[PDB]
C-alpha cells in the first residue's frame, strides 16, 4: 500500500505504543534478509539513530540485532533519556553523517531517527535556556529547519556520485492522534510519504495498525515491486470501496448482496495484512500472498483463520515459484497460469 | 520474567515484568494508591528481598498508615528486632516545600542503588506520585530565570525526569523494580509531565475515570494499559492470545458506543449484540476486590493466579458463559466465583420466607424493661462551659 | 372426544410451565370481543343485532329488524329470533331495514352468521352501496365475460365467477326505486 | 483535536432533529394507520364467537407466522414478539409434533434464523410498501395454504393504545383436520348452525377457514403496522434526548476546550514577548 | 453515606448554589448542639474562613451563628470580596493558625476553608502581579502547594502530642459539573474524602444533594457511630441498586416488580435522605429514622409522606430508645427487640 | 460603573433611601478593566481578562449593599460572552448576583 | 436569515415594506425549525408542507443577481 | 475529504472560487451549468446526513 | 450539462470515474456492459490450462 | 404531536389553570401609558400572592 524506494524520506507517525519502533526494527531485519541474497552493491546498510529512549530498550535492541545477525550491518546511535540536551539535539545529524558515507560511496543506506520529536523537545529545551524566544508550543522558530535540513540530507545521488542512496525513516509520536500539532505538521510536509499507524486500529486486531486510508507515499508506483504492483493498485481499490461501504455494517439485516461482497472481500484483505513482529517476510512471498487475496482464492475461507491461511498458502505452494518471481521481477504470464494452478493444490483452513 | 500480581487485569493484558519499570497513570481518586498498596501487599510479601517505599509529594495520613500497617505486619520491626525489617520509607510528602519534594525521589533512589549495586540483590522501589518530583521542579523553575516551556512546564522536563529515571534499572549486578505511580493532571494524558513519563517504563497501567465511575475498580483502560512483556515469544502463545483477544473485543465494543448511546441495543446486528453482552461480561471480570480495600469495601480480597486468569478470560472469549449474568461477574476472583456468586444470586432471588420467623414477641429473660436499661447509662459531668480562660492562662 | 379441552384461560399454564417467567401471557383476540354465542341474550325483542362489515370500511354496527340476504339458494330472511345459520352468500344485494327505510348495498360474495344469541354477522369483502355502482359498465365487462370461453378450468371458474357477479349486476341498478 | 469537536457537534445537532423528523414522520402515519385499524379490527370478532381460540391444540403440523417490521428502526417491536414467538413456540411442541415457521418483515427473517432456521420455511417482505389490502393478505393466506397443517399460529403487536403493544397470539384451526374435531363436546358443538351453504359442512367449513386466516392476518399485519409506527415515534423520542444529551455534553467540552485554547494561546504569546523585554 | 472522622480533610465540591455552605453551616451548628452533651474533653471549636465571599453573606451568617448560639464555639475569618488578594491569600493561613491552637492542645477543631477556589484566584492574582510564569488555566506551578499546604495541618495528633484533632471541610466550587478541572483535581488528590453536590438532585428537591455514587469517604467507615455503621449498610447497598435500575430503567421500559420493588424502595430512601435546612439532627435520631427505613417499617408509605413519616417516627418512638442508643453506642440484640417493636407502635400517615 | 455607584451612594449615605442602581452591560466593566489591566502591561489571566477579575467586579459590587442609612438596588444587565455560563467574566459575575431576570422573546 | 439582526431594524425601513416584513419574517421563521426536518418530500403532516413549500417559495424569492439592486 | 474518495485532481467543487465565474465573461451558459453542478453537489452534501 | 438535464442517466456512475470527456464516459460504460458478462465462462474451457 | 383530545381531563385542567397563569403574570406599565394609552397598575405583594 506504502511502497518506499532508495532515497526517500517516509515518516512513520502514531499515537504511543503502535507499531512506529517495531516497523523500524522489520525494515532492518529485513535489509538483514535481503542483503544475503544479493550483490554487494545492493546491499543496505542500516543506521539506528535513538533519540531519548532509555538505556534499557536500546540494551534490547541491540540483543535482538545480535540475535537476528543485524548487528554486522547496522550502526546504532543512541543519546538517550539521562544523556544531556545537546547530544539528544545532535545525535540524529550524527546518525546522519555516518549513514552519509555508505550513500557518498555508491552502497544504501536506511537511516531510522527514532522520536524526531524527542530531538524537538532537546532542542526547545536548549534553546530556551539559550534565552532565545519560544513561540507555539514554545518551539524556536528554526525548528523546521531543524528537520528539514536533516531530512534533506537523505537522498538518491546522481550517477555521476556513485548513485548511491539514503532512505530515513523519521519516527514522530503523536497525542490522541493529533496530527495537527506543531512538530507533527513540520515532518509532514517536510518527508515523502507518513505510515499513519493508529491505536484504535492496533487494538481491533489488525497489526502493523497502518490506517490506510491517511497512509501514502508520494513516489507511487514508481518504486514499487513489480508483481506486487500487478495486484497493488487492485488492493488499494478494494481497501477504499471496504472503507466506504463501512459504518453501515452495524444493520447486519440489511441483505444487500451488492455491498456483502464488497464488505466480505474488504474483511479478508484487512485480514491479509494482519504481520507478528519480528518476522519480516520476504517480497515474493508477500506478492504471491496478496496474489492469493486478491483473486478471490481465499473467498472460502472463515475471516478469523486467514493468518492462518496465509501461512498454508506460503508453505503448501512449490518452492520453485518464489525463486523465479524473485529473479524475474513480474508476475510474467509463464506464472500467473502455473500459480493460478498452483493454488488449486494448496489445501485450506476454511469450509 | 513475569511478576505474577494476583490482580486480573494487570496479570493479563498488561504483565509486569520482574525488574522493569511500572506506571501506574491517572488522576485525582481513580485509585493509584490502592492499587500500589495492593502491589505492595501481594508482590513485596512474597519478594524475598528488600523493598524501598519513596513517598514524593503525597498525603502524610497515607505514610502515617503505611508505617503502621508494615509495623502490624512485620515487614518493619522497631527496636532490637529491627534488623529483620525488609522495608526503608523515605517520605517528602506535600507539606514539605518544593526543594524537598524535587530531591527526595533521589534519596529513595540512594537508598535502593546501595543494595542493588553494593549489596547485589533484587529490591522493590514503589514511589507514590513521581509527578511530585516534576512539577516541584516546575515551581523552583518558575523563579531560577527561566523561560517556561510548553503547558507551564520547566524547559528542562524531559532531561531531569530522564536523570532521575535512568538510575532506576537493572543492571549486571542487581536488580531493581520500580512501580511508580503518575499523577495525570486534569485528567490529561497529554499533559507534558505524563506523556514524557509513558517511555520511560515498562509495562504501563492507565487508571481512568469513567471505569472507576462505572464502579469498576481497578479502574484499568484495557485499552490504554500496554506493556512490553505482552509478546507471545515472552509470556506464552495462549496467554497473548486471550489478551489479545480480550483487547479485541473491548475495542469493538468501544466502536459502537455512540450508535448504542442515541440509537440502544436494539438497532445493533446478533454478531454486534453477542460482542457487547461478551464485552459488558469481560469489563465486569477485569474488576477484582482487593485485599487492602476490604476496609472500606467489606468484601474479601481474591489473589487470581495466573492459569486461573488466562482459563477464565479463555473460556468467556469462547463462549462458555453465554448464559451466566452479568453481575455474577462483578467483583469475583476466579472463574469458579463468578458461577458460585451465579448460583446464588438465582438462589438469592428465590430465597422468600413466610411470616418471617420473628420469635421477637415476648423474650423470656432476653430484654429487660426500658428503665432497666436506662438504669445501665452511666451519667457523664459537664465540664463547666469548657474551662478554656484558664488553661490558657496556665501559660 | 373430550380428551384435549384448549383454550384462553388454559394456555397460560402450559405456557407458564415451559416459558421465561419475565414475558406476561401473550394476550388473545377474544378477549377483547364482548358478545358471544352460548351467552344467552343480545335479542330484547324486535330489532334484532346485525354486523356489517368489510375488511376496508366497518359499514353497520347496530340494529335492524328484518334483514335480506343474497345467499346461495336465494334471498332469505332473518327476524329477530332465528335459527342458527351458517349462511354462504352469493354475489347479490343486502337489505337492511330500520322501518319504512331500506338501506342496500351490493354485495359481493360473503358468510353471514347467525348464533344462538340472535346476532348476525354479515361478512363481504367488497360491498358496494348501489348509489356508488356504476350502471354503465354492467354489460361492457359482461358481453367480454360470457364471450371468453377459455380451455382451462381456472380461467373457465374465473369466468363463471364473473358472470354469476355480472349478472346480478344487472337487477342492482334496474328495480331499485 | 479542537476541530473533531466542533463538527462532531454539528454531526449530533442534525442527527437529533433527524430523529425529531423521523419522529413525527412515525405520528402522522399512526394517526392515519388509527382510523384502518379500526376500521379493520372488527371482522375477527365474528370468527372467534364461531370458532373459539384454541391454542393449545394436539396438531400433529403447525404453521407459526411472526408479523415483524420492514424498516429497522422501531425499538424494541420485532425483538419483543422475537421472545414471544420464541416462548410461545415452546409451548405448542410438547408431542413432538412439526412447526412451521414464517415471519412477515425484513427485521422478522433477520431475527428469526438465530432460533430456528431448520424450522424456517418461509419470509414474506416489501408489505407495507404503499399500503396494506386483502389482497396480498389473502395471498400470503395461499401460501400457507401450500403447507397443509392441523393448525396456524399468528404472532403480532395489537395497538391497544399509543403505549401498550401487546403481542396477541390467533390460532386458526385447519377446519376438516381439526376444528369439527375440537368441537365434538357431547355431540358437537356446531351442529346448531344450520348449513345454507351449497356443499356439504366440511366444505363451507373450508371456505370459511380460509377466510378466517386471511381477515386474522389482515388484522394482525395492520395491528402490526400501527403498533411499528408508534414504536417509532417513542423510539425516536428517546434517541431525541439521547443525541439531545449527548450534545449538551459535548457543547460543554467545546467550550472548555475553546477557554483552554485561548488560555494556552495567550500564554504562549505572553512567554515569547517577555523573553524580548 | 460519607461519614467524617476528626482529624480528616473532607472536600465539599460541588456547583454555584448547590448547598456546599449549607452542609458547612450545618457541621457548625450541629457541633453547638452537641457540645452542651459531652463533657469538656471533646468539644469541637469550630472555624470558618469565609473567603472572596460578600460581605452581606458573612454579614448573614454570623448573624445566623450567633442566632443560633454557635459562635460561641466559632471563630469567623471573613476575606471578603473587596479586601485585597493577598488578605484572600492569607485568610485560611489564618484561620488554620487559630484552629490549629485548639489542634495542639489536646481539644478538636473544625475548620471550613469555604471557596478556596477563591483562595487560588487570589493567588493566582497575587502570582501574574509578580510577573510570574502561569500554567494550566494561567494559574502559577504551586497552586497546588498553596492548597496542600495548608489542608497538610489538619491533622490527628498522636497522644505523645496532646491528642488533639482538626477536621477540615474544603469547599470547591465547579461550573457545569466539571470534576476535573485544575483547582478542583488539586484539592481532590490532597483531600481524604469527597462531598460531591449535584446540581440536578439539588433542582429536584433532593436537598443536600449527594451524588451518592461519586462521593467516598475512605477513612471514615473505620470511624463512624457503630449503629450507623451497621444499619447504613443496606442503605448504601440499596442505594446503589436503585442508581443502577435508575440509571437502566429510565425510559420505563420494561418492569419486573423485583427493580420495581428496589425502585420504589430507593424512592423511599432518597425521600428519607432529605433535610431542611439549619436544622441538624442528633446522630442516634437519623440512626433510627435510617433503622426504620431500611428495616421496612416506612414500607407502604407514599413517596409524598416521609419527610411527615419521618417527623412522626421520631416524634412517637419512646426517648429511651435515643438515650440508650447514644450511650451504649451501637443497636443492641436487645434493643432492636425492643426498637422494632416500638416502631410497630407508631401512627404513621396515610396507613 | 464607580461614577453611578458614587451618586447612588449619595441617596444611600446621605439621604438615607432605596436606590435603584442600573449598570447596563456589566460585561462591558469587565472588558474595560480588562484593557487598562493590558495597557499598564499587566499579564493576563484565563481566557484573556485580567488577572484582578474577581477583585474588580467584587470593588464594584460589595458597595451595591444595604447599610443602617439606606440601601442600593442594583439591575445588571449581564452578556455571556459565546453563549458560555463558565466564562470567567460571567462565572465571576454570577457569584454577585441574587436574582436572574430572564426576559425572552 | 436567523443569524442577521438589524437592532434599528424594527420599525426604521419602507412602510410598504412593513406591510410584508412582518409576514415574511414569520414564515421564514417557521421555515428555518423545520427545513432541518424533512429534507425528505414523502411523508409530510398537511401544516408542516404548506411550511416547507412557502419557505422555497420565499426563499427562492429573497435571492438576486451581482450588480443589479432593485 | 475529496482524496479519501480516490478522486483525483481533489479539489473541492464548493470552496474554489474565481472572479472569472461571472456570466459577464464566459457567458451564461457556462455560468449556469457550472452553478448547476454547485447547486445539485450542495443539496447532495446536505443529504448525505439522511443517507448515513 | 447532459448530466445536469438528464441525458446521461441512463448510464452507471462508476463510468464517469476517470475519463476525460462525454464520450469516453460512454465507452467505459459500454467496457463495463462487455465486462460485466466477461465473467460468467471464463476459468478453464481449455482457456488456462498448463499446455497451452 | 396527537391532538388536544389526546390529553387527560386533568391535564387539561391544567393548560387550562397555566394559560391563564401566564396571562396574569402580564400587567399594564405606568411608563407605556403615554403610547400605549392603557394605563399602568403597581400591583402589591400581597395582592400577587392572593391572586395566585
Ligand atoms: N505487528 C505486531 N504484532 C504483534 N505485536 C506488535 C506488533 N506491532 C507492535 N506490537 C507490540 O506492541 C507494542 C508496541 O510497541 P512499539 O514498538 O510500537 O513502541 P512505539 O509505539 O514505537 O514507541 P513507544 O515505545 O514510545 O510506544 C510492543 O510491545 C510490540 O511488541
Ligand atoms: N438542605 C437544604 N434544604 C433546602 N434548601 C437548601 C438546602 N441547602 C441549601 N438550600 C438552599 O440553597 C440555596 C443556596 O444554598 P447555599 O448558600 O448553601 O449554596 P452555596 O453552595 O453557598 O452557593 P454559593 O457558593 O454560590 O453561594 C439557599 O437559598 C438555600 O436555601
Ligand atoms: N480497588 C478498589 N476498590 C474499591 N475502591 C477503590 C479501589 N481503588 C480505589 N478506590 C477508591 O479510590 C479512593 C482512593 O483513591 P486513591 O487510591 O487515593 O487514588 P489517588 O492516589 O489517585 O487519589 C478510595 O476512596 C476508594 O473509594
Ligand atoms: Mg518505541
Ligand atoms: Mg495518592
Ligand atoms: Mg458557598
Amino acid at each position: 500500500l506504502v511502497p518506499i524506494g532508495r532515497g526517500q524520506r517516509e515518516l512513520i507517525i502514531g499515537d504511543r505504543q503502535t507499531g512506529k519502533t517495531a516497523v523500524a526494527i522489520d525494515a532492518i531485519i529485513h535489509q538483514k534478509n535481503c542483503n544475503e541474497q544479493v550483490p554487494k552493491a545492493q546491499r543496505v546498510y542500516c543506521v539506528y539513530v535513538a533519540v531519548g529512549q532509555k538505556r534499557s530498550t536500546v540494551a534490547q535492541l541491540v540483543k535482538l540485532f545480535t540475535q537476528t545477525g543485524a548487528m554486522r550491518y547496522t550502526i546504532m546511535v543512541s543519546a538517550t533519556a539521562s544523556d544531556a540536551a545537546p547530544l539528544q539535539f545532535l545525535a540524529p545529524y550524527s546518525g546522519c553523517a555516518m549513514a552519509e558515507y555508505f550513500r557518498d560511496t555508491g552502497k544504501h543506506g536506511l537511516i531510522i531517527y527514532d522520536d524526531l520529536s524527542k530531538q524537538s523537545v532537546a532542542y526547545r529545551q536548549m534553546s530556551l535556556l539559550l534565552r532565545r524566544p519560544p513561540g507555539r508550543e514554545a518551539f524556536p522558530g528554526d525548528v523546521f529547519y531543524l528537520h528539514s535540513r536533516l531530512l534533506e540530507r537523505a537522498a538518491k545521488l546522481s550517477k555521476e556520485l556513485g548513485g548511491g542512496s539514503l532512505t530515513a525513516f523519521p519516527v514522530i509520536e503523536t497525542q490522541a492522534g493529533d496530527v495537527s500539532a506543531y512538530i507533527a505538521t513540520n515532518v509532514i510536509s517536510i518527508t515523502d510519504g507518513q505510515i499513519f499507524l493508529e491505536t484504535e486500529l492496533f487494538y481491533k486486531g489488525i497489526r502493523p495498525a497502518l490506517n490506510v486510508g491517511l497512509s501514502v507515499s508520494r513516489v507511487g508506483s514508481a518504486a514499487q515491486f513489480p508483481g506486487m504492483k500487478q495486484v497493488a493498485g487492485t488492493l488499494k481499490l478494494e481497501l477504499a470501496q471496504y472503507r466506504e461501504v463501512a459504518a453501515f455494517a452495524q444493520f447486519g439485516s440489511d441483505l444487500d448482496a451488492a455491498t456483502q461482497y464488497v464488505l466480505e472481500r474488504g474483511a479478508r484483505l484487512t485480514e491479509m495484512l494482519k504481520q507478528k513482529q519480528f518476522a519480516p517476510i520476504p517480497i515474493e512471498r508477500q506478492t504471491v500472498a496478496v496474489y492469493a487475496a486478491t483473486k478471490g482464492f481465499l473467498d472460502k475461507v472463515r475471516v478469523q483463520d486467514i493468518v492462518a491461511a496465509e501461512e498454508a498458502v506460503i508453505s503448501q505452494v512449490n518452492p520453485a515459484v518464489f525463486k523465479i518471481l524473485k529473479a524475474n521481477g513480474k508476475i510474467t504470464p509463464a506464472l500467473d497460469a502455473h500459480l493460478k494452478a498452483e493454488l488449486r493444490k494448496v489445501k485450506l483452513p476454511g469450509a | 520474567e513475569i511478576l505474577v500480581t494476583g490482580i486480573k487485569v494487570v496479570d493479563l493484558l498488561a504483565p509486569y515484568q520482574r525488574g522493569g519499570k511500572i506506571g501506574l497513570f491517572g488522576g485525582a481518586g481513580v485509585g493509584k494508591t490502592v492499587l500500589i498498596m495492593e502491589l505492595i501487599n501481594n508482590v513485596a510479601k512474597a519478594h524475598g528481598g528488600f523493598s524501598v517505599f519513596a513517598g514524593v509529594g503525597e498525603r502524610t495520613r497515607e505514610g502515617n498508615d503505611l508505617y503502621r500497617e508494615m509495623i502490624e505486619s512485620g515487614v518493619i520491626k522497631l527496636g532490637a528486632e529491627r534488623g529483620n525489617s525488609k522495608c526503608t520509607l523515605v517520605y517528602g510528602q506535600m507539606n514539605e516545600p518544593p526543594g524537598a519534594r524535587a530531591r527526595v525521589a533521589l534519596t529513595g533512589l540512594t537508598v535502593a542503588e546501595y543494595f542493588r549495586d553494593i549489596e547485589g540483590q533484587d529490591v522493590l522501589l514503589f514511589v507514590d506520585n513521581i509527578f511530585r518530583f516534576t512539577q516541584a521542579n516546575s515551581e523552583v523553575s518558575a523563579l531560577l530565570g527561566r523561560i517556561p516551556s510548553a503547558v507551564g512546564y520547566q524547559p528542562t522536563l524531559a532531561t531531569d525526569l530522564g536523570g532521575l529515571q535512568e538510575r532506576i534499572t537493572t543492571t549486571t549486578k542487581g536488580s531493581i523494580t520500580s512501580v511508580q505511580a503518575v499523577y495525570v493532571p486534569a485528567d490529561d494524558l497529554t499533559d507534558p509531565a505524563p506523556a514524557t513519563t509513558f517511555a520511560h517504563l515498562d509495562a504501563t497501567t492507565v487508571l481512568s475515570r469513567s471505569i472507576a465511575e462505572l464502579g469498576i475498580y481497578p479502574a484499568v483502560d484495557p485499552l490504554d494499559s500496554t506493556s512490553r512483556m505482552l509478546n507471545p515469544n515472552v509470556i506464552g502463545a495462549e496467554h497473548y492470545n486471550v489478551a489479545r483477544g480480550v483487547q479485541k473485543v473491548l475495542q469493538d465494543y468501544k466502536n459502537l458506543q455512540d450508535i448504542i448511546a442515541i440509537l440502544g441495543m436494539d438497532e445493533l446486528s446478533e454478531e454486534d449484540k453477542l460482542t457487547v453482552a461478551r464485552a459488558r461480561k469481560i469489563q465486569r471480570f477485569l474488576s477484582q476486590p482487593f485485599q487492602v480495600a476490604e476496609v472500606f469495601t467489606g468484601t474479601p480480597g481474591k489473589y487470581v493466579d495466573l492459569a486461573d486468569t488466562i482459563s477464565g478470560f479463555q473460556g468467556v472469549l469462547t463462549g462458555k458463559y453465554d448464559d451466566l449474568p452479568e453481575m455474577a461477574f462483578y467483583m469475583v476472583g476466579d472463574i469458579k466465583e463468578v458461577k458460585e456468586k451465579a448460583d446464588k444470586m438465582a438462589k438469592d432471588i428465590a430465597s422468600r420466607k413466610e411470616a418471617d420467623n420473628k420469635k421477637v414477641s415476648e423474650e423470656l429473660k432476653d430484654i429487660p424493661s426500658l428503665d432497666k436499661l436506662v438504669s445501665e447509662i452511666k451519667e457523664v459531668v459537664i465540664e463547666e462551659d469548657d474551662g478554656l480562660e484558664e488553661d490558657f492562662k496556665a501559660e | 372426544e373430550a380428551a384435549a379441552p384448549a383454550g384462553p384461560k388454559e394456555f397460560t399454564e402450559v405456557w407458564n410451565k415451559k416459558a421465561p417467567s419475565t414475558l406476561i401471557v401473550p394476550e388473545f383476540p377474544s378477549n377483547y370481543t364482548a358478545v358471544k354465542a352460548v351467552g344467552e341474550g343480545q335479542v330484547h325483542g324486535d330489532a334484532f343485532p346485525v354486523n356489517f362489515y368489510t375488511p376496508h370500511s366497518i359499514l353497520s354496527q347496530a340494529q335492524k329488524d328484518t334483514v335480506v340476504l343474497p345467499g346461495v339458494d336465494g334471498y332469505f330472511g332473518v327476524k329477530a329470533s332465528h335459527v342458527p345459520t351458517i349462511a354462504q352468500l352469493k354475489p347479490g344485494v343486502v337489505e337492511l331495514h330500520s322501518g319504512a327505510e331500506s338501506e342496500k348495498f351490493f354485495v359481493s360474495g360473503g358468510f353471514a352468521f347467525v348464533h344462538p344469541n340472535g346476532v348476525t354477522d354479515i361478512c363481504v369483502l367488497e360491498a358496494a352501496t348501489l348509489d356508488q355502482v356504476d350502471p354503465a359498465a354492467v354489460k361492457s365487462a359482461l358481453a367480454a365475460a360470457s364471450a371468453a370461453q377459455p380451455t382451462d378450468e381456472f380461467e373457465q371458474a374465473a369466468n363463471r365467477a364473473a358472470i354469476e357477479l355480472y349478472s346480478a349486476l344487472e337487477s342492482a341498478v334496474e328495480a331499485k326505486a | 483535536s479542537n476541530q473533531a469537536v466542533k463538527q462532531r457537534i454539528r454531526a449530533i445537532k442534525n442527527i437529533g432533529k433527524i430523529t425529531k423528523a423521523m419522529k413525527m414522520v412515525a405520528a402522522s402515519k399512526m394517526k392515519n394507520a388509527q382510523i384502518a385499524v379500526e376500521q379493520s379490527r372488527g371482522l375477527v370478532d365474528p370468527f372467534v364467537r364461531l370458532f373459539g381460540d384454541f391454542p393449545a391444540v394436539n396438531s400433529n403440523k403447525s404453521v407459526v407466522v411472526a408479523v415483524t417490521s420492514d424498516k429497522g428502526l422501531c425499538g424494541g417491536l420485532n425483538s419483543n414478539i422475537t421472545k414471544y414467538t420464541r416462548a410461545t413456540l415452546a409451548t405448542t411442541e410438547s408431542e413432538g409434533k412439526d412447526v412451521v415457521v414464517v415471519s412477515i418483515g425484513d427485521k422478522g427473517r433477520s431475527q428469526l434464523t438465530r432460533i430456528e432456521s431448520q424450522r424456517y420455511q418461509l419470509a414474506i417482505a416489501d408489505t407495507y410498501k404503499v399500503r396494506v389490502t386483502f389482497g396480498q393478505a389473502s395471498l400470503i393466506v395461499e401460501e400457507l395454504i401450500k403447507h397443509n397443517p392441523q393448525s396456524y399460529q399468528i404472532l403480532f403487536n395489537k395497538f391497544r393504545s399509543a403505549i401498550s403493544f401487546k403481542p396477541t397470539v390467533a390460532t386458526i384451526l385447519s377446519p376438516d383436520l381439526l376444528e369439527k374435531q375440537l368441537e365434538d363436546v357431547t355431540g358437537n358443538s356446531l351442529d346448531a348452525y344450520d348449513i345454507e351453504a351449497s356443499h356439504e359442512r366440511s366444505d363451507v367449513l373450508r371456505d370459511l377457514t380460509e377466510f378466517h386466516l386471511g381477515v386474522t392476518l389482515y388484522n394482525a399485519m395492520l395491528e402490526n403496522n400501527c403498533s411499528e409506527h408508534a414504536s417509532r415515534m417513542s423510539a425516536m423520542e428517546n434517541s431525541t434526548k439521547s443525541a439531545g444529551e449527548m450534545l449538551g455534553k459535548l457543547t460543554l467540552d467545546y467550550n472548555r476546550k475553546r477557554q483552554a485554547t485561548i488560555t494556552t494561546e495567550l500564554i504562549e504569546i505572553i512567554a515569547g514577548a517577555s523573553a524580548l523585554m
